[PDB]
Parts: structure tokens; C-alpha cells; sequence
């Protein structure tokens, strides 16, 4: 999910892929570029990638229309104490989905037995798991002199 | 034999002997006395083969500070071919492979016909993988109902006969057959690329109740780890795991011969330049 | 063995193109002279390291292709020591080692034997094991 | 046997290495707030040692920790293979090492009474079976134009062999001088 | 070319040629000294390789 902000008009950017064909794009009405606490203001944006690729071709082959805003959170979705209120709820794109603020998750969501127990998830269309990103070693002799 | 020495070493170290034979031929010499006329192109001569195993007919100079100059870089020459050897031999040492197929893209699988020698490939049928062949590429699921096989260790034998060099199933599967394969002969291709990815899965009644227990109960084993044991001990492999000594061709020593024919093409071209010189 | 036999071949073979080609540069040049005989001297000595042949070219267009013999010279002998270097480091046999977590031979074959003592505390430990049951 | 021997470690490697196993300040993982790799770490019994000096380092977002680890403040990244998979294609600087584990892929999440359910598993099913996720693997995942990695045999520049020219450098200079005296030494006697 | 003249040439070949040495005359004397340069080449190539 690339998220870039929109033209001065209000439409998205048009690029064309390299082979000619165009980026499918929709228009994010997600937050500020650094957070909506003290900046209260959700800016429009323009969203492309996998997952709203995946999207356009699901809402063409089901007949539905769709309204995609990014996460007010931020963040993918766990369970969490929070003392100030003494309840257990999830946050982020997992705690918009069981309060009704959106229908669906079309994103990197991990299925996980916890996620699973409260919403369900379809089929995997992105078979994955956990690595480690470490930084390319450049070759460099230590030798100091030829003595 | 490019691998070692930077560019930026080897044109310094020219830049070197041009200083050097200049300042030997036109100070150290000049000025000292007893002093076979050494000009230029002999001290170039002369330095030149220092550096390159010295093993050239030289003509030395004849002053004692044009000695040590030279006798100086004698020992840059000893340094630069120890560094060069001691470099080329830690390349040599730490070297890998590639592989030669490319994968399913391949025109080859798509059009056998109107293309190289028969690629011959089949599947075992009444499965999942002859479903994708059948419904995705009907051309190449009716080119490979002659090479169908009956098991999959029917198949995995005819790859080292030679009957077979493609065998199409599925990843889990045939990824672990070239895990136990004894000799580490048979390899796939991508390095693991899986088209068509689906899963395995417990096919269980429609609309039952136990599909959301079995299915959190799966998801349970993902999450405290049981599956990564599970594949460890199941489904483990001998060659999963991971340099060689090979010797030289033609094809891995084409470079020097390259060179060494450039040479031939400068120098021909200087003879007929040096030609029109004196004709002039 | 550093060499395959065809490019000792090719090393072989143009001693003789740069040798001949060497002379026919030095004469016919416009400008002693590198004779046949004494062209194929310097050819090998450079390659071979030897002292023999106490000519050298004198033309400017035989000379660089002396100078670019020489260095031709040196790498064939260096990529030699460097490829032995090479066959000699990592000529080394594998012995088992790490016990029986060992996978390269957890499962059975025919070329290793396995053995122990018939009867004994060892046959239980294996008998009475799970994964080490194959 | 210096240069074979010049190899700076070997890699940080998968989890099964012990580095990670214990919290030492030099070396630093971590990932990304609230997310399916906190509740991994979390429920795990083994990892409890990593996952306390994963939560005094943790990132508010994938992006940032890529770039901590591109200005070298981090050294260990422990997210979804796809998403860094397709940095070490896109970047040069980051390689990609170690083995994957809790490999649980990326699902379409909706609601318990989701009257879409069966329809949108099919549609992600027909599509895997149509080859449209292989067109969309190429268009955005599938880039290349960089390397992997290598064996790492660094070539010597000329910093490393600067000592030699240097040499030879103070043989002219030094030259200088004995010209003069070979010339007062012949003068003399 | 004697005996002493010969075996301080072939010395000096197995071991970096770098001495002052008194090559001979005849065609065959060379043609077995190239030979010895041979085995000199491949003799030292691999010494240093083993080391
Ligand atoms: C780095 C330091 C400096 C380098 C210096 C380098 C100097 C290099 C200079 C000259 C070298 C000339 C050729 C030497 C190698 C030939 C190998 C060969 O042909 O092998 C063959 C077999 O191979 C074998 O069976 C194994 C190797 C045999 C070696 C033969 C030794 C005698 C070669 C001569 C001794 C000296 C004679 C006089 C030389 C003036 C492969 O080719 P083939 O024959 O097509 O194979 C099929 C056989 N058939 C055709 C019968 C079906
Ligand atoms: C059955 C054999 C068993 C023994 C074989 C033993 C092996 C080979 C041994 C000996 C063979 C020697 C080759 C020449 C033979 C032809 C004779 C001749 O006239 O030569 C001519 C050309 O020859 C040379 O100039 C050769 C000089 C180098 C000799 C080969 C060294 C390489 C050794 C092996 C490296 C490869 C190894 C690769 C793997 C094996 C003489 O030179 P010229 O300039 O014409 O002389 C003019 C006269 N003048 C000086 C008075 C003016
Ligand atoms: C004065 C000369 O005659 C020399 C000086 C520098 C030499 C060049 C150095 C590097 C290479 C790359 C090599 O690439 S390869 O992929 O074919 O191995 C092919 C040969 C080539 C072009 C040399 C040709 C000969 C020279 C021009
Ligand atoms: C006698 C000669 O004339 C030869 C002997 C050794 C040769 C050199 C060997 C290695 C290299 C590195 C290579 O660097 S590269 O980045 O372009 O690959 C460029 C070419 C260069 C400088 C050769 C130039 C020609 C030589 C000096």
C-alpha cells in the first residue's frame, strides 16, 4: 500500500508502469503526515499497490463499491490493558473492524489464532513469515601497509 | 586474473614507472658520473619487467643512485607480485555457483513443438497440479499425457536416467525429495519458485461446527511453535543446508588470451603507423 | 591439474604466434635483430623464467608486444599458484562430527554403517526414543 | 591467509543464533509496535529474554526501522519476509539473512457475520489458480535490479596499497640527496 | 661451462632466479635448461600454494 499525497487539484497523480500499463490509484482520506493529535486534520491521499490492486479486481469480480481511508492508529491491531479505562479492546485496523468503522481489511494482516478468534480472515493471498533485515557488508581490506 | 588490484592500482603504479624511469634516465643518471647509452625506453624496458616476474633481457644502468632507484623499486615489484597472487588466491578460494534453468516462464514448457529437442515434462495425474495444467495451459497439459508418471518416486529415478529432466507436483513435496536425495544431484529451479501457491488443509464437512475449533486449533500450533519443530523433524534435508576446486579452461582464462591478442592488434597498428612515419 | 589440458595447449601454442609474430615485426620495420631462432628464445624464456636468450626486440611495435608477453607471463603463473592455493586449501574430507543431531546422516544408507552393543544400555536409550526410531 | 582470514563475521543469521538469544547493548533488534510479531515473542516461553530487550526498542512503524538500520542505529529487523524481501531488492545497503519462521500468511480480515466470507476466499483462491497474483508478485514485489550478496573477497585499492608507492616516492626524494653526494664523493676522492 | 658453473645455474632457477649466472652454448644444454626452468616454475608455485 503506497501512500503519496495528492495533486494540488485534489486528483490522483497518473504514472504509468514501465511496460505501459497504468497504476490503478484510489484516493485515502487516512491521517496527517504525522499525526492527527494536535494537527486534527485527515488529508486525502492516493493509495496503489498489492493490496489495493487485489482490492479493485475483489470489487469487480463481487459487485461492491468500496471506501478505503488508511488507519487512524497506525497500527496493525493487539490487545492491550490500558489501566485508564480497565477494558480489553484492540487497536488500530483491528479495533476498526469490531467497532464498525470499516467493513474490511485489505492490508498485510497476519493471521493469528487471537486476531482469528474475534474477526475471521479469508484464504491467505500472501504466504510469508518472520525474518531479519541486516545491513550489506562492503568489502573493505583491513590491511594497513604491506608490512 | 582482473579480480585483485583496483584500476586506480594499476595506472598509479604506471604513472610510477614513467616518474621513476624519467628521473633515473634524466637526473640520476645525467648528473652522476660513468654515464650503452641508458636512455628512456630501455629504463621503461627495464622497470617494467621488475614488476612483471622480472624474466626479460635488461640493460641496467651504470650510477650508483640509478641502481638504488631501480634496486627501490625492485622491492615495490616484489610487493606488488606477492599482493597479487596472495589476492588472486583468496578469490579463487571463495567462489560459488549459478544455475542454468530459469523456471515456468520458459517458452520452453508453453511451446515444445516449434522450439529445441523435446523438452520432455509430466505430472502425475488426478491431482490438484493437473487441474492448473489442464484449466491454465491446455496445450502443454496434452504434450505431457505421454510423459504422465504413476508415483512420484517413479518419477524422481527417471530425472537421473536421463528419461526426464522436469517434474511438475507439488512444492512440498518435491522440495523434500531434493532434500533426501542421495548425491545432492537433483536441484530445483528458482531456488524455491512456487507457482500457483496454495496450502495444504483438513477438508472437513460443510457448514460444521468443529471447522472454527480446528481451525483455531491449527492456528495454535503457529503460534507457540509446534510447526516449526514439526518441519524440523519432518521435514528436514541433507543438501537444505548449503566451494569448489575447478580447474581452468579456455572459457574461465578467455581474458588473458584477449589481452594477449589486443596486443597482437596495437602492435600492427603501430608497424604500419611507424611505417607512414618514415615513409613521409 | 590447475590447467585444463587444452589450455596448456593454448599457452603452448602462442609461444610460437608471439615468437613469429616478434619477428616478423622487428624486420620489416623501418626503424642485433631478433632473429627466428632467437625470437623463440625470448618467447619461452619470459614465460619459462629462464635466462636463455640474450635478445631482446628492438622495434617499437615488438617491444610492446614483449611488454605485453611479460605480463601475459606472469598471470599464467600466478592464476597457477592462486588455483593450486585454491585445489589445496579446500581438498579437505568430512568426518562426522556434531553426535547424532547430525542430519547429513540421520536417515539411514547403505554407504555408513551404524553399530552398538547387542544388549546393552545403548540398545535401550535408541529403543526406547521417539525421533530415533529410523 | 590473511586475506581468506579478512572476513568481517560471517552474518547475523536467524533466531536460532545465540546473539539474539541474549540482550547485549551492542547488538539491537527490534520491530514494530502492536503487531502480530509483539503477540509472537509475547506467547512464546523461550523467547521471553529477547522479547524484554525487544519492547525498550521498538518502532512505531515498518518504514523507520528500515531506515534506522540504513544509518546504521540498528542492526536487526525482525518483520514480514515480503516487506523485506522487497527492500533488499529495492536497496542495495540492506541484505536479507536468515530463516523464515512463523510463517503465517497475509488474509483479507472482515467481521464474524461477513456475508462476503466465502466469496472473497474463493476469489483469492481462483486468482492464485489464474495466475493473477503472479502478475501482481511482478508489477510490485519482483524488481531486482540489485544483488544479493557474495563471498566478499575485497579487491586491495590503493589506500590499502599505498604504502609501497609511498615507498618508492621517498626513493626519488631520497635520490635527490645522493645524487648530490655521488657527485661530492667522486669531487672528494 | 663447467660442473660448478652448472649446478650455480640450476641452483638459481629452483629458487627465484636472481643470481649472476653463466647460461651455455649449445642448443641441447638450453633445450635441458628450459626444461629445468620448467620444473623450477612449478616447483616453487607449489611451495608458496602449500604454505
Ligand atoms: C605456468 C608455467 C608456464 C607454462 C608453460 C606452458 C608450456 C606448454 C607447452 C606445451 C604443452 C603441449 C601440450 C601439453 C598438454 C597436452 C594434454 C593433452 O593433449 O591431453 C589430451 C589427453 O590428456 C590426457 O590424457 C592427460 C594429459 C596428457 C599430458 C601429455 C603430456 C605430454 C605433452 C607433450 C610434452 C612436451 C612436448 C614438447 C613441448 C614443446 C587431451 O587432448 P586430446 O589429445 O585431443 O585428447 C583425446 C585423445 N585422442 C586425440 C588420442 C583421442
Ligand atoms: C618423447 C618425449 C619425451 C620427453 C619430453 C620432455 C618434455 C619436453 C622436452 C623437450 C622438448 C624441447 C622442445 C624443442 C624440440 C625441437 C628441437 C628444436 O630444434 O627445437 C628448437 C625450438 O625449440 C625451442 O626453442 C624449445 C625451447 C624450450 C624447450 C621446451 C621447454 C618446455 C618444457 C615443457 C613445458 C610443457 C609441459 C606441459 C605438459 C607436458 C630449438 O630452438 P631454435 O631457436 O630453433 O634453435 C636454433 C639453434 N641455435 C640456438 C643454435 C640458433
Ligand atoms: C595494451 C593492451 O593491449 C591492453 C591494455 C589493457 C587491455 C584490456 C584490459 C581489459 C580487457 C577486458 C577483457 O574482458 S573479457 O570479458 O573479454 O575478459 C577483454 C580484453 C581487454 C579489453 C584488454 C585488451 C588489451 C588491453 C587494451
Ligand atoms: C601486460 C599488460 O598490459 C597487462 C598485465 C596486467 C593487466 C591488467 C590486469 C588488471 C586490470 C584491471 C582491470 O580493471 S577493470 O575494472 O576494468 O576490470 C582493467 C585492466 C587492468 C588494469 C589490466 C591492464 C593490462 C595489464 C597491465
Amino acid at each position: 500500500v503506497y501512500v503519496k499525497p495528492t495533486l494540488s487539484d485534489g486528483t490522483c497523480k497518473e504514472e504509468f508502469t514501465v511496460n505501459g500499463d497504468p497504476v490503478k490509484k484510489v484516493i485515502c482520506t487516512g491521517p496527517n503526515d504525522t499525526s492527527p493529535g494536535s494537527p486534527r486534520h485527515t488529508v486525502p491521499q492516493c493509495c496503489y499497490g498489492f493490496c489495493i490492486d487485489l482490492l479493485i479486481k475483489l470489487a469487480r469480480t463481487m459487485n461492491f463499491t468500496y471506501e478505503v481511508h488508511l488507519v487512524a492508529d497506525g497500527k496493525f491491531g493487539t490487545q492491550e490493558r490500558v489501566n485508564n479505562s480497565n477494558k480489553k479492546e484492540w487497536n488500530g485496523m483491528m479495533g476498526e473492524l469490531l467497532s464498525g468503522q470499516a467493513d474490511m481489511i485489505v492490508a498485510p494482516l497476519t493471521i493469528n489464532n487471537e486476531r482469528a478468534q474475534y474477526i475471521e480472515f479469508s484464504k491467505p493471498f500472501k504466504y510469508q513469515g518472520l525474518t531479519i533485515l541486516v545491513k550489506k557488508e562492503i568489502p573493505r581490506s583491513t590491511l594497513d601497509s604491506f608490512m | 586474473f582482473l579480480e585483485p588490484f583496483s584500476a586506480d592500482v594499476w595506472v598509479m603504479m604506471f604513472v610510477m614507472l614513467l616518474i621513476v624511469s624519467a628521473v633515473a634516465v634524466f637526473v640520476f643518471e645525467y648528473f652522476s658520473p660513468v654515464g650503452p647509452s641508458f636512455t628512456i625506453g630501455k629504463a621503461i624496458w627495464l622497470l617494467w619487467g621488475l614488476v612483471f616476474n622480472n624474466s626479460v633481457p635488461v640493460q641496467n644502468p651504470k650510477g650508483t643512485t640509478s641502481k638504488i632507484m631501480v634496486s627501490v623499486w625492485a622491492f615495490f615489484a616484489v610487493i606488488f607480485l606477492a599482493s597479487y597472487t596472495a589476492n588472486l588466491a583468496a578469490f579463487m578460494i571463495q567462489e560459488e555457483y549459478v544455475d542454468q534453468v530459469s523456471g515456468l516462464s520458459d517458452k520452453k514448457f508453453q511451446r515444445p513443438n516449434d522450439f529445441s529437442p523435446p523438452f520432455r515434462f509430466g505430472t502425475v495425474p488426478n491431482g490438484s497440479t493437473e487441474r492448473n495444467i489442464r484449466n491454465n495451459y491446455a496445450e502443454m497439459h496434452a504434450y505431457m499425457g505421454k510423459f504422465n508418471q504413476r508415483g512420484v518416486d517413479d518419477a524422481l529415478l527417471s530425472l537421473k536416467t536421463g528419461k526426464l529432466d522436469a517434474f511438475i507436483y507439488d512444492a512440498a513435496v518435491l522440495n523434500y525429495m531434493a532434500g533426501r536425495d542421495e548425491g545432492c544431484k537433483l536441484v530445483t529451479i528458482g531456488s524455491g519458485k512456487v507457482f500457483a501457491s496454495t496450502g495444504y488443509g483438513i477438508a472437513i464437512q460443510k457448514d460444521s461446527g468443529w471447522k472454527r475449533q480446528v481451525d483455531l486449533a491449527i492456528l495454535q500450533l503457529f503460534g507457540d511453535g509446534e510447526m516449526e519443530e514439526l518441519e524440523a523433524l519432518w521435514l528436514t534435508g541433507i543438501c537444505h543446508n548449503e566451494v569448489m576446486s575447478s580447474q581452468l579452461d579456455i572459457d574461465n582464462m578467455a581474458g588473458v588470451f584477449y589481452m594477449l591478442g589486443a596486443a597482437m592488434a596495437l602492435s600492427l597498428i603501430t608497424f604500419i603507423s611507424e611505417h607512414l612515419f618514415y615513409w613521409q | 591439474q590447475p590447467f585444463q589440458s587444452t589450455l596448456w595447449l593454448l599457452v603452448g601454442l602462442s609461444v610460437h604466434v608471439v615468437a613469429v609474430m616478434l619477428y616478423l615485426l622487428d624486420r620489416f620495420s623501418p626503424f642485433d635483430a631478433l632473429t627466428l631462432s632467437s625470437a623463440m628464445w625470448f618467447s619461452w624464456g619470459v614465460l619459462l623464467n629462464s635466462g636463455i636468450g640474450e635478445g631482446a626486440p628492438r622495434s617499437f611495435s615488438a617491444r610492446i608486444l614483449g611488454m605485453v608477453w611479460a605480463g601475459f607471463a606472469m598471470i599464467i603463473v600466478a592464476s597457477y599458484t592462486a588455483n593450486l592455493a585454491a585445489f589445496l586449501v579446500l581438498d579437505r574430507p568430512e568426518e562426522r562430527i556434531t553426535g547424532i543431531n547430525d542430519p547429513r546422516l540421520r536417515n539411514p544408507s547403505d554407504k555408513f554403517i551404524y553399530a552398538t552393543v547387542k544388549q546393552s544400555s545403548v540398545d535401550i536409550y535408541f529403543r526406547r526414543q521417539v525421533e530415533l526410531s529410523t | 591467509a590473511f586475506l581468506v582470514l579478512d572476513r568481517p563475521e560471517e552474518r547475523i543469521t536467524g533466531i536460532n543464533d545465540p546473539r539474539l538469544r541474549n540482550p547485549s547493548d551492542k547488538f539491537i533488534y527490534a520491530t514494530v509496535k502492536q503487531s502480530s510479531v509483539d503477540i509472537y515473542f509475547r506467547r512464546q516461553v523461550e523467547l521471553s529474554t529477547m522479547y524484554r530487550h525487544m519492547e525498550k526498542h521498538n518502532y512505531e512503524s515498518a518504514a523507520e526501522a528500515i531506515q534506522a538500520v540504513r544509518d546504521n542505529k540498528l542492526h536487526a529487523f525482525i518483520w514480514d519476509s515480503a516487506v523485506l524481501e522487497f527492500e533488499a531488492s529495492q536497496k542495495c545497503d540492506l541484505v536479507t539473512t536468515g530463516e523464515l519462521f512463523f510463517r503465517s500468511g497475509f488474509g483479507i480480515g472482515m467481521r464474524k457475520d461477513s456475508p462476503w466470507k466465502q466469496n472473497v476466499s474463493l476469489s483469492i483462491l481462483k486468482s492464485h489458480e489464474n495466475g493473477f497474483m503472479e502478475d501482481l508478485d511482478k508489477t510490485w514485489v519482483r524488481y531486482q535490479e540489485c544483488d544479493s550478496r557474495s563471498n566478499a573477497p575485497a579487491t586491495l585499492t590503493f589506500e590499502n596499497m599505498a604504502g609501497v608507492f609511498m615507498l618508492v616516492a621517498g626513493g626519488i626524494v631520497a635520490g635527490i640527496f645522493l645524487i648530490f653526494i655521488e657527485i661530492a664523493y667522486k669531487r672528494h676522492k
